[PDB]
């Protein structure tokens, strides 16, 4: 778990309190407020919803006919995507102190207290040599500036966060 | 202005000039073994236009003089290849004008209108058959560009959109499989831009009425 | 309908055994299309006719299938068909193009909605003299080309005298039918009320329901059948138990939209329920 | 160096093809036979032949399919070294080829005449 | 005689149509599907009951961290 | 001033109601209530915008 | 390197006087391409560095599938597939 | 958001009739729209120019790269309209606009490779994502294959897009042989004056900029532009050129360079002359590109360039949209079509297409008037921005030569404009048919937003200078 390079010491990405430059993906999941579940559940009807709209304005065949439940089917679930990946990159400026991150703050503080108390390392440990460690941490590191293109989160327990 | 030059026509075969002959050429299956003869005139009588005779003789039996062919009997003319040198255009253009207008005096044989353009092959032939309505009367049949079918070998093909921008040779031909004379006098043959709608018959051909127009 | 695929295989055996006159060739054709549902086997019997006489020697087709057969394609708007029968009538060396064929390609055409094949169709039509060439059924499908086209049906109407010809009752009701779904009610009544002095053609049913079924104002509908209770009594009162008449109109709060967008709407709802 | 080697060499092969070039500038103006094909008559009879889209389809979609595979090679020498992250960008990249063999699939573009 | 039930309408039901009517996809993607899927579900459970994952093997010498000691012995 | 740009925005989102309504050939008062739906959206386009000038002049000023 | 520049200074040239003899363009394309590897793994092998053999499988890999669409256009362009749908639907 | 859609697409598309194309189309328009409306918060992380490296140093993000990727997205989103949402509903658009099993599959790919190409940070990624976007185009060109004229565009695209492409790699495995690295971050200041790599960077920029087509290999290019159906026109004559752009002006690779002013003189000048040659739409809108191309070449000469370049790309992208979307609705107003692909060729068949839609013509001349540069549409002030820009560098001449081509440039454009205002007394065979409600929504938006962007211009200039330095 001993980090390999040098990296930044509380950096600040905005405004507020850097609480984790690399969030793990089950961490940003556990830190989502209710209302990205929300949003999450916005997006998941907006789909739906669009679709008829759209079909509303402008039928398909001249006549108005609702699309076939494949379409509303297909369109919940992209509407699910959509909203998970809102809601995660939400979580994460959440994490990088952009914006307000008060109660993640503070969980997260006491998350590293307990974990600390039970005498556990504090961003885990892996089954990666430190070298994919590195690699990893430097593949994922910021990667939620490029969701309009792709998706990947942090699934390995790289001790590349940016704290003390 | 200065822009290229936009038109409504361009005559391909004119003839009607002391030349004319001279801009096409001719070819029947004696370049096979085949004995079907063609022959180009050029008549300029009185009382009318001058025009051009397509006439000769299409007997269909096998040259017995080789055997690697199995079927022969054809005559037709075309138009000069287009002279390609060095600077020029390299063929014609005929994206402005979706038909081809030509004059004729027809008889009982099928001719078949042979249209070369831009092709990725080498043989593929745009052609569609002359529809002669009236036999022995001049009548100006319009054939739309883009109705012409595209053959290679003689066998209709996957059927892509001639390339209208790269044309090289128009021409008549025959390829009925019958014997017998044949004869076709031609005396223009143009691409002519789309017409308006008209609800006459025509100005060359009309019939009694009342006559309501001003008369000049 | 349900068994009509399995005409097909019956038909293969009776031409592989037993040598099938050529006159059987028109029935198979109106049966294998004009008869229950299936008109890729109308193509197809084309086509066998076609395929015998290149390479067996058996007699030719005529040019009277592609007129029949353009016709039917022209009901189910059967695009695919009629440009494979265009292309074989385009490289034929047996039958013509004539009258007919062109009257019933140009009738495919419009069903297609080809702006650019109807106009050629039309200008071949034109360019033949008047003695075999446009006639009533060319006026016909011309007329029903420009259905929301007042202008044109206009003109296509005075069309008719300069080819030499006098309208007919199936050319008076779709000339009818069109100054009716471009809004000109009451000029639609001035034709029907005049036509039988001008021309002696005694209006008939199909020409009066029709004026009472593409008539989409309330009053305006009203003065239709103010001239037929004194005019035409007898021959009314058997479209009252028929169901003929149909009382589709414009709606109320409709003048948000244009009245011609209406029309439009109005007759193309009107058209589908005269179809069957 | 490359750049060197590249601008010298363009203008002495250059003015060799051109010259090579200019010479069928007139050469056989292929005056064969060709009166038969400019009218539209067949002399087969025969050899018709025909190629599903599906057969063309095969011989060329052998080619990305075996470029697939061959890029398994680079994992299975290294599979030690990037075992778990390396595990699953080649789960990834498996099922991101998936897709494409399921699209293949799913459009019967390979099934040659039924 | 046989028509697609569709998986939607049902998951068994469709499950079932396709092991029986179509058993080549079927068992491709069963195969296919299972690997990420068991080594998901698995590989943490054979971790904490089977046996532990193995000490990662050297790369290259294990350089110690630590300043130079003065060493007796071999001199010349 | 936030209100002053909503009433632009929507105004915005007027005229183009208004321009669609005469390209499609249609009376300008076709269907008020997509002069409605038009003016929401672009009113609601435009306060997201005035929020975005607010927060960038916020950011101006905070680093001094 | 030379053996990779000169390979593509001819075929560049050999596409550059063509241009109209497909087969033979899109074999001066698929030539470049090596003459272009031949030089990136020359390079990579002089400079021992694993970038340039990476670049060059990477290339490899493009060209197989630009030379899959390139040879999909021939056969769309010259009707590869045939046709004898004579006497049919 | 883009490779889920892909993969969705894939699986979803494979598994679908061909009339379920609209509907697929459409719920990616939707989806997209989506994206646009609740991802846009990730614009906070580029407050105070704010820069970020992903996957390894293989990518760039920053406010540049995210302002051009939603700018494509909304392109993206238009033009997937344009295919999704049917114009008039009769058979013949029925015919002219259908579009084909995987052309929605490869539209979201080629946006793939030009947001790679955006975003790129390595000469390996830059290849990459160079091949991807121009693999994608050759199928996008090729898709539509049922025409001689559509096929020999396809097959001149992709033989001199082989031949750039190879171009590229050639100049970037000098660049490897010459310093052992495949990214900019290697060059400084000092690395440039030591050693003379200024010629590997011109062939790089050379090789790019040849893939948008400036002079003097703007002429196969055109050709493809108007030998390709005219909705895929308008995509392949926009998006690879704003990633090319975009790259090169990130890149900034060519500060004060000779070679790039002249061609981008060259560029000017011929784009301005040869549209007076014009007598066809599409020809005459590919000069219109190449001129807008040099226009914004000349901000390549130049740093600190990133507001105005930002300004006239996100403009001429509108323009862009707006006119061919124009010739699309005045397709109606004519009274023959030319081919299935390309129904309208001739300027001369829009003639007096005043008398048949006037609002369509306003909008036209709108756009046009934007095109020449008259105020107070956006036009004129990303033109005034690029003059700003190059009289602020000392650049006479270059402003000289840019004054003198619009004004030969407008003698075309109002060429347009003096046709369509005639008299056409030719009625029409059609009438009364609606057009598409969303397609007309869209495009009086697009006419809106440059009539009327103006107002926003401070609002713009203050969330640049906050977001920029
Ligand atoms: C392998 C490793 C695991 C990964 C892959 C898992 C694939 C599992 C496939 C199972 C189904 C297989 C199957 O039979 O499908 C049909 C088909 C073959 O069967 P068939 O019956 O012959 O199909 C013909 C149909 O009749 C004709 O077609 P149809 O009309 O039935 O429609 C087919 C349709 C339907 O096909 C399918 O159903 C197959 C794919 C199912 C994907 C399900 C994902 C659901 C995501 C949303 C869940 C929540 C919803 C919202 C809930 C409320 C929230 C507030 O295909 C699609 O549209 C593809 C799915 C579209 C995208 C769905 C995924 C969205 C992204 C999710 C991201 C993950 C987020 C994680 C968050 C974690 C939080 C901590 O197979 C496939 O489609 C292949 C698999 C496709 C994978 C995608
Ligand atoms: O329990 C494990 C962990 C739960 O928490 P934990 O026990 O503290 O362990 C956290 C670390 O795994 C503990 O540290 P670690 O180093 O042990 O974790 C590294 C990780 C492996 O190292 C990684 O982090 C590999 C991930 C590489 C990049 C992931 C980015 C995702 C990109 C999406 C694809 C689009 C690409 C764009 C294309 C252009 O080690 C593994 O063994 C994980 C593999 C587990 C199963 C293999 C993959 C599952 C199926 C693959 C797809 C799912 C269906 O969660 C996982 O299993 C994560 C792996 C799932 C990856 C999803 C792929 C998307
Ligand atoms: C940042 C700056 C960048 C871009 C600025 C652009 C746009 C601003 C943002 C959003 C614009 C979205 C506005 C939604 C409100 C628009 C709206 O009333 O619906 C529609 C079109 O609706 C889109 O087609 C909606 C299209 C949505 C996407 C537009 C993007 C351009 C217009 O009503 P309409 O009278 O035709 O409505 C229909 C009516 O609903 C039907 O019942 C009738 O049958 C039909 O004939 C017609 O009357
Ligand atoms: C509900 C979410 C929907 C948001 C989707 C946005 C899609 C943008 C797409 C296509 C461009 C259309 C015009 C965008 C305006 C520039 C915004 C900006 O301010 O430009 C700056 C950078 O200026 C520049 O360099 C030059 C920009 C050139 C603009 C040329 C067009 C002028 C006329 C447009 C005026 C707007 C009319 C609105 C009427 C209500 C980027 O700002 P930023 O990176 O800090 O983030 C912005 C915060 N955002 C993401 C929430 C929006
Ligand atoms: C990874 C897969 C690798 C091999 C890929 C094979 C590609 C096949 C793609 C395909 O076409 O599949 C869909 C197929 C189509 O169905 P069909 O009715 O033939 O459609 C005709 C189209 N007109 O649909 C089918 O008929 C096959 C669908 C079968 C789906 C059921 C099997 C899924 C596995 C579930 C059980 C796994 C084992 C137990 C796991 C327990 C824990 C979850």
């Amino acid at each position: 778990s001993t980090p390999l390079v040098k990296t930044s010491v509380n950096y600040s990405y905005g405004d507020y309190p850097l609480i984790d430059a690399d969030p793990h993906f089950k961490r940003v999941v556990g830190y989502m407020r209710p209302s990205d579940y929300g949003v999450i559940g916005l997006a998941t009807a907006a789909l739906p919803a669009g679709i008829c709209f759209a079909e509303w304005l402008d039928p398909v065949k001249g006549k108005f006919a609702r699309p076939s439940v494949k379409f509303l089917r297909v369109a919940t679930m992209l509407g699910f995507a959509v909203g998970f990946g809102a809601a995660y990159a939400r979580s994460s400026l959440r994490f990088f102190g952009v914006t307000e991150n008060a109660r993640e703050y503070k969980k997260d503080e006491a998350q590293m207290a307990a974990r600390k108390a039970a005498g556990l390392e504090p961003y885990g440990t892996s089954s990666l040599t430190p070298e994919l460690q590195e690699i990893a941490a430097k593949n994922s590191a910021h990667s939620i500036a490029g969701l309009f293109i792709f998706p990947w989160f942090n699934f390995v327990n790289h001790p590349y966060h940016g704290r003390e | 202005r200065l822009r290229p030059t936009e038109t409504t026509e361009q005559v391909l075969v004119n003839f009607t000039k002391p030349n004319s002959l001279e801009t096409v050429l001719t070819k029947c299956d004696e370049e096979l073994g085949g004995y079907s003869t063609v022959n180009l005139a050029l008549e300029r009588p009185t009382t009318g236009k001058p025009y051009g005779r397509f006439f000769g003789n299409l007997s269909l039996d096998l040259p017995k003089d080789n055997k690697m062919v199995t079927r022969s009997g054809f005559a037709m003319f075309r138009t000069l290849d287009q002279p390609s040198s060095m600077f020029k255009t390299n063929a014609w253009n005929w994206e402005q004008y979706r038909h081809l207008e030509l004059r004729v005096r027809g008889d009982r044989r099928k001719y078949f209108v042979n249209v070369q353009s831009a092709t990725p092959l080498a043989s593929d032939l745009y052609q569609h058959r002359l529809f002669i309505q009236t036999p022995g009367e001049w009548e100006t049949v319009v054939i739309p560009i883009d109705d012409f079918i595209l053959t290679n070998k003689g066998v209709v093909q996957e059927q892509m959109a001639m390339d209208t921008a790269n044309v090289y040779t128009v021409g008549i031909g025959l390829i009925d499989r019958q014997y017998g004379p044949y004869n076709l006098d031609i005396e223009y043959i143009k691409a002519v831009a789309h017409p308006p709608l008209e609800f006459k018959p025509k100005k060359e051909y009309e019939v009694e009425k009342e006559t309501i127009l001003l008369t000049p | 309908s349900e068994r009509a695929d399995l005409a097909w295989e019956m038909y293969g055996l009776l031409h592989k055994f037993y040598v099938v006159p050529f006159a059987d060739y028109y029935k198979a054709i109106k049966f294998f299309a004009q008869d229950v549902k299936r008109q890729d086997y109308a193509l197809l019997t084309f086509q066998q006719i076609r395929k015998n006489h290149d390479l067996h020697g058996q007699p030719a087709a005529t040019s009277e299938m592609v007129a029949f057969l353009f016709h039917e394609f022209a009901k189910t708007k059967y695009k695919r068909g009629i440009k494979r029968l265009h292309e074989v009538v385009a490289l034929e060396t047996s039958f013509d193009v004539n009258r007919d064929v062109l009257n019933e390609m140009m009738a495919a055409y419009v069903s297609v909605e080809d702006l650019n094949r109807v106009q050629d169709c039309w200008a071949q039509l034109q360019q033949l003299p008047p003695s075999i060439g446009a006639n009533n059924r060319s006026v016909d499908v011309l007329l029903s080309y420009f259905k929301d086209n007042i202008h044109y049906t206009e003109r296509t109407w005075q069309g008719i005298p300069e080819f030499g010809l006098l309208p007919t009752l199936e050319n008076y009701e779709q000339y009818l039918i069109n100054n009716c779904r471009t809004g000109n009610y009451r000029r639609a009544l001035e034709i029907t009320k005049n036509m039988e002095i001008d021309s002696g053609l005694k209006p008939t049913a199909k020409i009066i329901a029709a004026v009472y079924n593409y008539t989409f104002t309330e009053q305006r509908k009203l003065e239709v059948e103010q001239w037929a209770e004194k005019a035409h009594p007898e021959m009314w009162l058997e479209l009252k138990e028929g169901d003929k008449l149909k009382s589709l109109c414009l709606p109320a709060n409709s003048d948000n939209d244009n009245v011609e967008s209406l029309l439009k709407q109005a007759s193309a709802d009107m058209d589908e329920e005269m179809s069957g | 160096n490359t750049f060197i080697i590249f601008i010298i060499l363009i203008p002495i092969v250059g003015f060799a093809l051109l010259a090579v070039n200019i010479l069928l500038a007139v050469y056989k103006p292929y005056n064969e036979k060709l009166g038969a094909f400019e009218c539209g008559l067949t002399s087969f009879n025969q050899t018709r032949l025909a190629f599903n889209a599906a057969f063309i389809l095969v011989a060329i979609l052998f080619l990305p399919f075996d470029l697939e595979i061959s890029t398994l090679l680079p994992y299975v020498m290294s599979i030690y070294l990037v075992s778990n992250y390396g595990f699953t960008i080649v789960l990834l990249f498996l099922l991101i080829l998936i897709i494409g063999f399921v699209y293949e699939i799913n459009t019967n573009a390979l099934k040659i005449n039924k | 005689i046989n028509a697609n039930p569709g998986f939607w309408n049902g998951p068994f039901r469709y499950l079932r149509w396709s092991a029986h009517n179509r058993p080549h996809l079927f068992f491709a993607f069963a195969i296919g599907i299972a690997g990420p899927v068991a080594a998901l579900t698995l590989t943490p459970l054979r971790r904490k009951y089977l046996y532990p994952d193995h000490s990662p093997l050297p790369q290259s010498y294990p350089l110690p961290q630590r300043a130079r000691e003065q060493l007796t012995g071999f001199d010349d | 001033a936030l209100f002053t740009s909503l009433v632009g925005a929507s105004g915005l989102g007027f005229a183009t109601k208004f321009l669609s309504n005469k390209i499609r050939l249609k009376p300008a008062g076709y269907y008020p209530l997509g002069y409605v739906f038009s003016g929401v959206a672009w009113a609601g386009l435009g306060l997201v915008l005035h929020n975005v000038h607010q927060h960038s002049l916020e950011v101006l000023e905070k680093k001094k | 390197m030379f053996i990779g520049t000169i390979i593509l200074v001819l075929s560049f040239l050999g596409f550059v006087f063509n241009r109209r003899n497909i087969i033979l363009a899109f074999i001066c394309l698929e030539t470049m391409l090596l003459g272009i590897n031949l030089i990136l793994l020359r390079n990579s092998v002089l400079f021992d560095d694993i970038s340039g053999s990476l670049f060059a499988i990477v290339i490899i890999i493009l060209a197989g599938v630009e030379s899959a669409i390139g040879l999909s256009l021939l056969v769309s362009y010259y009707r590869l597939r045939g046709v004898i749908n004579s006497y049919g639907i | 958001m883009l490779i889920l859609a892909i993969i969705s697409l894939i699986t979803f598309v494979s598994m679908s009739k061909l009339s379920d194309n609209r509907a697929i189309i459409r719920l990616i328009n939707i989806y997209l729209i989506l994206v646009l409306v609740l991802d846009s918060f990730l614009y906070l992380l580029f407050l105070n120019n704010q820069t970020y490296t992903v996957m390894g140093e293989l990518l760039i993000f920053n406010s540049f790269t995210f302002y051009i990727d939603m700018l494509i997205y909304f392109i993206m989103i238009v033009i997937s309209s344009l295919y999704g949402y049917n114009l008039y509903n009769n058979n013949l658009y029925k015919t002219l606009f259908e579009p084909k099993k995987e052309l929605i599959i490869l539209f979201l790919i080629n946006i793939l490779g030009a947001l790679l190409i955006v975003h790129s940070n390595d000469f390996i990624t830059l290849f990459v994502a160079i091949e991807l976007q121009s693999y994608s185009i050759y199928l996008i060109t090729a898709i539509y294959n049922s025409s001689y004229k559509a096929s020999k565009a396809s097959m001149l695209y992709f033989f001199m897009g082989g031949i750039l492409s190879i171009l590229i790699a050639y100049s970037i495995n000098t660049y490897y042989s010459v310093l052992n690295s495949y990214t900019l971050h290697s060059l400084d200041s000092l690395i440039i004056n030591t050693l003379d790599l200024n010629l590997i960077l011109i062939a790089l920029s050379l090789g790019l900029l040849f893939k948008i087509g400036i002079a003097p290999l703007h002429k196969w290019l055109i050709s493809i532009y108007e030998n390709t159906p005219i909705l895929i026109t308008i995509y392949i004559s926009l998006i690879p050129k704003i990633s090319i752009l975009s790259y090169l002006v990130l890149s900034n690779i060519s500060i004060n360079s000779l070679v790039i002013s002249i061609l981008a003189i060259l560029t000017l000048l011929v784009g301005s002359v040869g549209g007076l040659l014009q007598i066809k739409i599409k020809r005459l809108l590919a000069f219109s590109g190449l001129t807008n191309a040099g226009y914004m070449m000349l901000l390549l000469l130049l740093n600190n360039n990133e507001f105005s370049y930002l300004y006239y790309i996100t403009q001429y992208s509108i323009s862009h949209l707006a006119i061919f979307m124009i010739i699309i609705f005045s397709i109606y107003y004519i009274n023959y079509i030319n081919n299935q692909y390309n129904p309208i060729i001739y300027v001369n068949q829009l003639k007096g297409l005043i008398h048949d839609n006037a609002y369509l013509v306003l909008s036209m001349a709108i756009v046009v008037f934007s095109f020449i540069g008259i105020p107070p549409l956006l036009g004129f002030f990303g033109k005034l921005n690029i003059l700003m820009s190059i009289l602020n560098n000392g650049y006479y001449f270059i402003s000289i030569v840019l004054i003198v081509a619009s004004l030969i440039s407008a003698l075309y454009y109002l060429y347009l404009l003096n046709v369509s205002i005639q008299d056409k007394n030719n009625i029409l065979i059609n009438s009364n048919e609606t057009v598409s409600s969303v397609l007309s929504y869209i495009l009086s938006s697009l006419i809106i937003l440059i009539t009327f962007g103006f107002i926003y211009n401070s609002l713009i200039i203050d969330i640049f200078n906050v977001y920029f330095n």
